[PDB]
């Protein structure tokens, strides 16, 4: 059934699964024609497919050849990122293949289970919670291999760094969606915090910076304050 | 015209005849059925003044044989039976049409309505879902279950309608899961008219048999049966001309013959809506979208 709060801790234990997101693969940007029209222009997207428990990630970029030609392309978006997603599981060995797939928006279910039928025991499910997926393209190194892109192209990335060396997989993805919301709601403060002092480097192979266990706690109480603070601003409470 | 002879009435029971009905009161002096139209099926049905859960009936054609009614005091209900002593049937019917103690079928002349609800039934495919082939006519109650019901669970009782699943391998083939699954047509016309059915009139004669035992049993699974059969047409862009302009006919007079009160549970909202509305077809069932919006306006 459903993801929710109540069965939250699912996500850790050693059933093989992978979160799916499909917000940033058609992407586009909005303009006005010579005539005063408006048309849109595709750039390059990606379908976020993360392992929660592994920090494994399989970004699959969308190249905007695929929509030349097409009609109804955000309907077109969800059978891709369907396809691409069964393509991905039939390249991975069987005890590597997830026990489960859990969709960040209801309207992959019926496209993916159809691109699916061949692994019936592969539960296909939705989720309510609301989860920062889409900020992904906010984090510079995946913004920048998705924008050079210049074909179809798979990159794997472990979104965690090295942080499963030091803290558990639960602590571990409550600080990517922690991170991640932060992102999605002030990227630009966001980004100001996580890069203020310039002594503390991304390694070449990381994604974020290789803070230490003392500055990852001012870090994260940074980010809680960010996000309160939008809040408050978005209501007026 | 024929005959469905009952040799007693010892409990009270509302018998319907197709889209007719009689109360009959415990041990009335009633005797059966007269004028019964050759040449379509017929349905009789039963319920128990007693017990309005359980109606039940039975699927017939009397050029198939000569049959009667005999209520079984042991399992309690109205038992369809065949006579094979042709002189001895044709005693008792005369006998009993002598005395008078028979309804006739009531047939109004200008009507078509039992013709237009069965069409396209047969009663050979009808024998082949409702698998009992020492009888020649067809038992049905409200509680018997499909075999796609069962599948997600006694066999020798199960409906044997045809399984239509819109997200299963028979449905999608590899490749053009998009295209297929948002447009039905290669299963409809390859998969389920040329595959299985043959024919159109195979395929509407389920249709219709699968409306008529939601209508006169509340059988919920032959409402689901109805309702895919309809949908998987209105979700293919290229059906052809003739089944369209035949369907529109076909359910119009589903819908006409439709107790009012039922229509809530009858009838599945969505399948409607985007049948009507939405679907490749929305624009053709003029007749059919008509007598739903003037009848039932709120469904949709």
């Amino acid at each position: 059934g459903a993801m929710n709060s109540s069965n939250y801790a699912e996500l850790f234990n050693n059933d093989i699964k992978l979160f799916v997101d499909d917000t940033n693969v058609y992407r586009v940007t909005v303009h006005k024609t010579f005539e005063g029209n408006v048309a849109t222009k595709a750039i390059n997207g990606c379908i976020f497919t993360l392992n929660p428990k592994t920090g494994h990630l399989f970004l699959k970029i969308i190249h905007t050849s695929v929509w030349a030609g097409q009609k109804r392309l955000s309907q077109l978006a969800k059978w891709k990122t369907a396809e691409e997603v069964s393509a991905l599981v039939r390249s991975l060995p069987k005890e590597e293949q997830p026990k489960q797939i859990i969709v960040t928006r209801k309207a992959m279910l019926d496209p993916l289970e159809v691109h699916m039928l061949d692994f019936p025991n592969i539960a296909i499910r939705p989720t309510e919670l609301r989860l920062p997926f889409s900020a992904a393209m906010s984090i510079d190194k995946l913004s920048d291999v998705v924008m050079k892109a210049t074909e179809p192209q798979m990159v794997l990335f472990n979104i965690y760094d090295d942080w499963l060396d030091r803290i558990s997989s639960y602590t571990a993805f409550s600080r990517l969606t922690l991170l991640l919301r932060a992102l999605k709601t002030n990227e630009e403060s966001a980004k100001m915090i996580l890069l203020s002092d310039p002594t503390i480097t991304i390694k070449s192979y990381h994604l974020w910076p290789s803070f230490t266990d003392e500055q990852w706690i001012t870090i994260e109480s940074q980010m809680r304050d960010l996000i309160l603070t939008e809040y408050g601003r978005k209501y007026n409470v | 015209m024929n005959t469905v002879p009952f040799t007693s009435a010892p409990i009270e029971v509302t018998i319907g005849i197709d889209q007719y009905s009689f109360n009959v009161k415990e041990n009335q002096p009633f005797h059966g059925i007269k004028d019964i139209p050759i040449g379509h099926v017929h349905v009789i049905h039963f319920q128990h003044a007693d017990n309005s859960s359980m109606r039940y009936g039975y699927w017939f054609d009397c050029r198939m044989g000569n049959f009667y009614i005999q209520y079984d005091p042991k399992d309690g209900l109205y038992k369809m039976m065949e006579e094979r002593d042709g002189a001895k049937f044709e005693n008792i019917v005369h006998n009993f049409k002598e005395r008078q103690m028979m309804v006739s079928y009531p047939k109004i002349d200008e009507d078509d309505t039992w013709y237009n609800l069965t069409e396209f039934v047969q009663m050979d495919k009808i024998r082949k879902i409702v698998r009992k082939d020492e009888n020649q006519f067809s038992y049905v109650d409200s509680s018997m279950t499909t075999v796609q019901e069962n599948e997600l669970s006694d066999p020798a009782h199960s409906l044997n309608y045809t399984v239509i699943n819109f997200k299963s391998r028979e449905a999608i083939r590899p490749g053009h899961e998009m295209e297929d699954f948002l447009d039905k047509s290669y299963y409809l016309n390859t998969v389920m008219l040329q595959g299985i059915f043959k024919n159109s009139s195979n395929y509407f004669g389920e249709l219709q048999f699968a409306f008529l035992n939601a209508m006169f049993f509340g059988n919920y699974g032959s409402s689901l049966q109805w309702h895919a059969m309809i949908e998987l047409i209105c979700s293919s862009a290229t059906v052809p001309k003739h089944m369209l302009d035949k369907l529109d006919e076909i359910l119009y007079y589903q819908i006409k013959t439709l107790p009012e009160q039922y229509s809530d549970i009858l009838l599945n909202e969505r399948v409607w809506n985007i049948c009507l509305y939405s679907s490749f077809q929305k624009n053709s069932l003029h007749n059919t979208e008509k007598i739903m919006e003037n009848k039932y306006p709120e469904l949709l």
